[PDB]
């Protein structure tokens, strides 16, 4: 019932006479009636805070330059590599011959097979770019 | 609804009111829609009192919430020494992660208690 009334940027407290309590530095509460306040997602070195955190709303995060955001909501950072390469546990290795990327991220993708739709290889492919088909 | 009665009980800080929903039958472990369980509710506001009775009742001491929050996280993020210790002690996950890959330790740093996060980096 005391709980109810409480809005976002706040938690239920009546330890102290008081009915709510604001979100203590670095948490918050996206809604009100919450009983704890939610951690504040910390972003330094190759983390970079895009949006801050407040006392009602988490902070956003991308990564630094150099870096590629991985999972829901940036939750890890990938090294970006070359384009014409892909990322191997050995690290950043260039794609094999009748494989392609054009990205700066993610695995060689092999050229694609005109043959297969009946056209032909108008122009050739690379490393860095697939092939284009034709007639 | 006794589940319920419970979580404000230990949230209110009101030690008899815990005790008599306990032995009333009340869950122990009853999590709210945000995965709250009465354990972390008073770790998070501070009551040794309830925290002491929760645990000897059978609360589960590793208890995760929603983004994966541990009563321990709680009370190394809310400053409460004496409440670390005793869930250390009832074996608390010391390098337990949240969602967002946060230890109770990274908590008690962010939180500037250096004094806590000094015992839970002793312990393992
Ligand atoms: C793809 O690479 C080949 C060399 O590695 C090159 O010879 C191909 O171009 C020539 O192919 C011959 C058969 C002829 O059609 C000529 O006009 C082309 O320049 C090259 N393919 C394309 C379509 O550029």
């Amino acid at each position: 019932d005391p709980c109810s009334n409480c809005p976002a940027g706040t938690f239920c407290d009546n330890n102290r006479n008081q009915i709510c309590s604001p979100c203590p530095p670095n948490s918050f509460s996206s809604a009100g009636g919450q009983r704890t306040c939610d951690i504040c997602r910390q972003c330094k070195g190759v983390f970079r805070t895009r949006k801050e955190c407040s006392s009602t709303s988490n902070a956003e995060c991308d990564c630094t330059p150099g870096f590629h955001c991985l999972g829901a909501g940036c939750s890890m950072c990938e090294q970006d590599c070359k384009q014409g390469q892909e990322l191997t546990k050995k690290g950043c290795k260039d794609c094999c011959f009748g494989t392609f990327n054009d990205q700066k991220r993610g695995i060689c993708r092999p050229w694609t097979n005109c043959s297969l739709d009946g056209k032909s290889v108008l122009v050739n492919g690379t490393k860095e770019r697939d092939v284009v088909c034709g007639p | 609804d006794l589940g319920k009665k419970l979580l404000k009980a230990a949230q209110e800080g009101q030690d008899d009111e815990v005790r008599e929903l306990l032995k009333a039958g009340a869950d122990v472990n009853a999590k709210d829609l945000r995965g709250i369980t009465p354990l972390h509710v008073a770790a998070w506001q501070g009551h040794l009192e309830i925290v002491e009775v929760l645990l000897k009742a059978g609360a589960d001491v590793n208890a995760k919430d929603s983004k994966g929050e541990t009563p321990l996280h709680l009370a190394a993020f809310r400053g409460h020494l004496e409440i670390v210790e005793v869930l250390l002690k009832a074996g608390a996950d010391v390098n337990a992660q949240d969602q967002q890959g946060e230890t109770p330790a990274d908590l008690a740093a962010l939180a500037g208690h250096v004094d806590i996060a000094e015992v839970l980096q002793k312990a393992a």
